[PDB]
């Protein structure tokens, strides 16, 4: 059964997160009549459509040796470039959406000072940046993704760190701040401050209108960051956890291979965030439909 | 395989695209609002205190550019125009408080206060301006205090069984106005008491305009 | 005396337009059929040119 | 079916210590 | 009892305009065209887009050399295009923004636009300083302006919402012919071929035939049961078309003084925004809120295409002096080529 | 009105360096293109650089490039030609050229007066030199080309040129058959793809002068000898 759940998993989310996520691309392409989009939160939400579409294309590529035999079979020079562009692809997702996050911020508590720079081309230019960044970010992660020698006649893809005595700490925790840690407390911050900030002080809060508001932006704001959470903490947790481990059992294998589809599970969920918890986005999609 | 001319003509074409989005930026930064209501109702008073056919009022505050538009000379037919102001900013309707027994004068039997009623349930429950916000003001509050001392609301209100004083009456007509919006839901009203010599229209305007484009960039974002 | 002085004016009007001369309908149809079998074949809408005389390829 | 108690770092197994 | 004596006499008038319309009826569009083999499918492709205006396009008007157009929008820019490269000639920054029609000159030296400012304004294309700058201001009317149509470089026929039509000279600025009769606003004109006679289309669902030399209403033309919002004369100048709110377009005959024929669907319940004919006046076009335009066969009233192009209401459309394409402008801010294939 | 007045020309040393200005007046200058075409003494005319409007697009003539730079001050309506390492070649008289490029129109409409400078490829052909003329009888002037001036567009890229004694060049004809603005309907161009015709009806003594054929179907734009009028 073992044998059979897990790839269950991992079918059932890449498909359902593709799925998900050309929808988000398709309609925003539409919205735009097959031109340069002109609307800066459009530019971010079709960015991190793409990145999370390569997250999860290229799950496959990557749980091949945890799922069959437990062998890679593309080699060392795949073994590099795979290795990398998994990384690259959770890190950029989680960057454009913590600049996402930042940018309804600035649309929201400076309504008025935020439109002289909240431009298609400096939201571009800002997005081009954030893959800047992801590929610093994930350069320990190709200098070092070597094959790795199991006992037996099966090698695997790996990180084979220099001293991995010692280097084993700072690999985990720069990856947990930058990934987990620093985008979730800026993420948090943004909505925080924009439910505090949602509303004008004049508002007719009594009316229904303001209640309605207040009640479908408490809940989008409260679904991105759980979603972020719940699919990022456990990885991150046992990526802390095994530093201790040294020989993990079974029941600790089965759950950080679940750890690992939560992972993907959220670049499948992110777009059906926006397609659900949007009522001006589902309508136009259902018109289509 | 254009030709050196064909060449230059594109170039041309290009910087014309080039003012053409400057253009557009610039105008999206821009506060439209259409300003209604009806005769003496201190609509232009409005004006006076923001300094052909459409009468357009341009003002700064606060870092902010309104472009108020008034079509009150407009005497066609307003279903032929008015769908040329879907997209404005908000809309500022006008009315008097004082004019709740008063009769038109071209009528002779229809009662003032609800031919502005009449006009500002037309105009909210229009098709064009479904979720647009109204700006709804409500003039001469100082002529209407002393006029409730002898004129009664129940001329106006059969139904209104309150106190004859202004701070029940005027509410009254508030919630009145307020009860007439059809879609509680895509829009709001917001309501300001002015007067002949008040000084916080203005900043009224900025405060609701402010809420305005914070729900659109909700809906931009996708939050809402 | 508005009323009175428009409604002489109305009256002026439609004399003139009750005197104009009227031809039958299958003339006046005939007319419309014809002009257009005389200018059907050159009519690029109704009977599309080749794509080398197109100035819209 | 394999011997599944290898070390990992990340999506990738890391070599037991 | 002299104004009751006077409105009884109107009525009498009506009945024998009536009856006389009746007694030229012999036969129907329908029963002498109903020989004829039907044009088939009408099939056309959007070979251009125009692209660079930024809100709802109201007017659209082609030049005679059949490659220039201007375009009216709601964003304060007047557009001349080179429809065969897209180029963009030249941009027109308005005073007013809330234009409702545009013009092109026949000799193409000039274009009009006009909205509810009440303002007729000339443009000069052709100035030495290599600018468009406003030549005249033609102000007079006191309602918004709905159409505008030179007839020269110096006249130009204007309709407006004050339920009258004016013809002015340029030169001087002075309307010099008011067509007044109209018991609505008026929202479309068209000039005829030899420009000695235009017809208008007005609120009151009321079409009628004006001599611009003269200066008096020839024919009115009444049936539609809603505002008459287009109206184009057909090629030979001898009948015309109008588009109202009651989701029909009507085709009248000016000789026959009557309605010749009904171009209605059951499915069509929107309002119809524009229409004109094909340079044979077979075809006729017709812009609606639907977001389509529909092609008809003006001879035996079937819906021959749809070009389903536009995003939003399509509210404007023109064919070519040559016949040769069809623009079509929307509130979806964008303007599209169109026509058939071998 | 339209104005074009140059200045910055004066006698300079071979291997030197110097600055000709370009003042426009009376016209949208940011809208046009700008051209500098010399004129050596004796000699025809000589296209030297081009600068579109919005200072996008940059040509050059061979003989110049790499030491001539041409640039524009839209806000002061001023063109520039900083000319280095100057040769006895560069003797000449450089006039301001404005063309402005679209659907219709015709370039090289203006030219300016003139500033002289002195130093201490399809080929336009104008076999005939000199031609003379009575007045009231018809002229034809006729000007080759190495390649075909027509287009897959259908224009025909040849202007037509008349430069008085002591004036500056005069557009006549533009894309081959468009008589410019202002110019007497007597004169007609007529050609067709390699060779062409301008056609002068009823000559008058104003007439008289050089008249050149210039192509503009690609950079560099080279003009006719010139074939000189004279009574």
């Amino acid at each position: 059964y073992i044998n059979i759940i897990m790839p269950s998993v991992f079918g059932t989310i890449c498909l359902l997160g593709i799925i998900g996520n050309s929808t988000v691309i398709f309609a925003v392409v539409k919205k735009s009549k097959l031109h340069w989009c002109n609307n800066v939160p459009d530019i971010f939400i079709i960015n991190l459509s793409v990145v999370d579409l390569l997250f999860l294309l290229g799950m496959p590529f990557m749980i091949h040796q945890l799922m069959g035999n437990g062998v890679w079979h593309f080699g060392e020079t795949m073994c590099t470039l795979i290795t990398a562009m998994d990384a690259n692809s959770q890190f950029t997702s989680t960057y454009i959406l913590t600049a996402m996050a930042i940018d309804r911020y600035l649309a929201t508590v400076h309504p008025i000072s935020s439109t002289k720079f909240r431009k298609p081309s400096v939201a571009t230019l800002v997005i081009c940046l954030l893959w800047a960044l992801s590929f610093i970010s994930i350069t320990p992660v190709w200098l070092y993704a070597r094959l790795i020698p199991f006992p037996g006649g099966a090698v695997g893809c790996g990180i084979r760190l220099p001293n991995p005595d010692t280097d084993l700490y700072w690999f985990t925790l720069y990856q947990f701040f930058l990934a987990f840690a620093l985008p979730f407390v800026v993420i948090t911050a943004a909505y925080v401050r924009i439910l505090q900030r949602m509303t004008s002080s004049v508002a007719p809060a009594s009316q229904r209108s303001i209640r309605l508001r207040t009640k479908r932006v408490t809940r989008t704001a409260i679904a991105i960051c759980l979603v972020f959470f719940v699919c990022w903490a456990p990885y991150y947790v046992l990526q802390l956890t095994q530093l201790s481990i040294s020989r993990p059992t079974l029941t600790f294998v089965y759950l950080y291979n679940a750890a690992i589809s939560l992972g993907y599970a959220n670049s499948c969920l992110n777009p059906f965030v926006y397609i659900v918890l949007c009522e001006t986005f589902r309508k136009r999609l259902v018109l289509s439909v | 395989t254009l030709s050196a001319e064909d060449k230059a003509a594109v170039e041309r074409s290009k910087m014309i695209d080039r003012n053409l989005r400057e253009d557009g930026e610039k105008a999206a930064r821009e506060v439209k609002l259409l300003l209604l209501g009806a005769g003496e109702s201190g609509k232009n008073t409005i004006v006076k205190q923001m300094k052909t056919g459409i009468v357009e009022t341009h003002f700064t505050f606060k870092d902010l550019h309104f472009k108020m538009f008034d079509v009150g000379a407009q005497r066609s037919e307003r279903k032929k125009w008015i769908h040329c102001f879907e997209g404005v900013t908000a809309i500022i309707f006008c009315v008097a408080l004082s004019d709740y027994d008063l009769v038109l004068a071209e009528d002779e039997e229809m009662n003032r206060m609800h031919a502005s009623m009449k006009l500002f349930d037309s105009i909210c429950n229009n098709k064009w301006f479904t979720d647009t916000s109204i700006i709804l003001f409500l003039n001469k509050k100082d002529l209407f205090e002393e006029k409730i001392k002898k004129s009664p609301l129940t001329i106006c209100y059969p139904e209104y069984a309150g106190s004859n004083t202004y701070e029940e009456a005027a509410a009254y007509i508030q919630c009145q106005f307020e009860d007439l919006n059809k879609r509680k839901d895509t829009k709001e009203i917001y309501t300001h008491f002015t007067c002949s010599t008040d000084t916080k229209n203005v900043q009224f305007v900025f405060d609701a305009v402010t809420d305005v484009i914070i729900k659109n960039n909700l809906k931009d974002c996708g939050l809402f | 005396t508005a009323s009175i002085a428009q409604a002489r004016k109305l009256v002026e009007q439609l004399k003139m337009e009750a005197n104009i001369d009227r031809i039958k309908v299958s003339k006046a149809a005939a007319d419309l059929m014809a002009y257009c079998e005389a200018h059907a074949k050159e009519d690029p809408l109704l009977t599309p040119v080749p794509a080398s005389e197109n100035p819209f390829r | 079916d394999f011997d599944m108690l290898r070390c990992m770092l990340g999506r990738v197994y890391r070599p037991c210590w | 009892s002299e104004l009751d004596q006077l409105r009884q006499e109107a009525e009498q008038l009506k009945n024998q305009i009536r009856d006389a319309r009746k007694a030229c009826a012999d036969a129907t569009l329908s029963q002498i065209t109903n020989n004829i083999d039907p044009v088939g499918r009408i099939q056309m492709r959007t070979r251009r887009t125009l692209r660079g205006h930024l809100a709802k396009i109201y007017a659209m008007h082609w030049g005679t050399d059949s490659r220039l157009l201007v375009s009216a929008s709601q964003d304060g820019k007047l557009i001349i295009w080179d429809s065969y490269t897209t180029n963009k000639v030249h941009a027109i920054p308005l005073r007013s923004s809330w234009v409702m029609t545009c013009a092109y000159a026949p000799s193409g030296n000039y274009v009009a636009c006009g909205g509810l400012d009440n303002i007729c304004s000339i443009y000069n294309l052709k100035t030495r300083e290599g600018n468009v700058r406003v030549s005249r201001e033609l102000a007079g009317h006191t309602g918004y302006l709905s159409c505008c149509r030179f007839l020269d470089d110096n006249q130009i026929v204007t309709s407006s919402g004050d339920t009258t039509c004016a013809l002015w000279d340029i030169e001087t600025g002075q309307q010099t012919t008011t067509f007044t009769g109209h018991t609505g606003d008026v929202m479309s004109l068209s000039l005829a071929p030899d420009t000695r006679l235009f017809v208008s289309g007005a609120c009151d669902a009321s079409a009628k035939l004006w001599d611009v030399r003269e200066g008096m209403c020839r024919q009115t033309f009444t049936g539609h049961e809603s505002d008459i919002n287009a109206i184009c004369f057909f090629p030979n100048g001898n009948a015309f078309a109008t588009g109202s709110d009651d989701a029909t377009c009507r085709l009248f005959d000016l000789r026959a003084d009557q309605e010749l024929m009904t171009y209605s669907h059951d499915n069509i319940i929107c309002g119809i925004t524009s229409v004109s004919f094909s340079k044979s006046g077979r075809l006729l076009l017709a812009g609606y809120d639907d977001f389509n335009c529909n092609v008809w066969d003006a001879l035996k009233a079937d819906r021959a295409g749809v070009l389903a192009g536009h995003d939003n209401r399509v509210s404007c459309l023109g064919v070519t002096d040559d016949g040769m394409a069809v623009a079509t402008g929307s509130w979806d801010s964008f303007l599209k080529i169109w026509n058939g294939s071998s | 009105d339209v104005q074009l007045v140059e200045s910055g020309g004066g006698l300079v040393q071979p291997g030197g360096s110097r600055k000709l200005s370009c003042s426009a007046s009376g016209f949208a200058f940011s809208s046009f293109g700008m051209h500098w075409v010399r004129q050596a003494p004796e000699k025809g005319l000589e296209w030297v650089a081009y600068i579109s409007s919005g200072s996008g697009t940059i040509y050059y003539a061979d003989t110049v490039k790499g030491r001539f730079t041409i640039s524009r001050d839209d806000p002061k309506n001023t063109l520039f030609l900083q000319m280095t390492s100057l040769r006895s070649e560069d003797t000449a008289m450089y006039y301001c050229v404005r063309s402005i490029y679209y659907y219709g129109s015709s370039p090289f409409d203006f030219w300016g007066q003139g500033t002289t400078l002195t130093v201490s490829d399809i080929v336009m052909t104008q076999a005939t030199s000199s031609v003379p003329v009575t007045p009231g009888e018809s002229v034809s002037i006729s000007c080759r080309s190495s390649k075909s001036l027509l287009h897959s567009n259908g224009n025909t890229y040849l202007y037509w040129f008349l430069q008085r004694p002591g004036q500056s060049p005069q557009l006549l004809i533009y894309r081959m058959s468009n008589l410019a603005s202002g110019v007497p309907d007597r004169f007609s161009g007529s050609g067709s793809g390699t060779a062409f015709t301008l056609t002068i009806s009823r000559l008058e003594a104003e007439d008289v002068g050089v008249y050149y054929c210039m192509q503009h179907l690609e950079y560099p734009l080279t003009f006719g000898a010139g074939t000189k009028l004279e009574l």
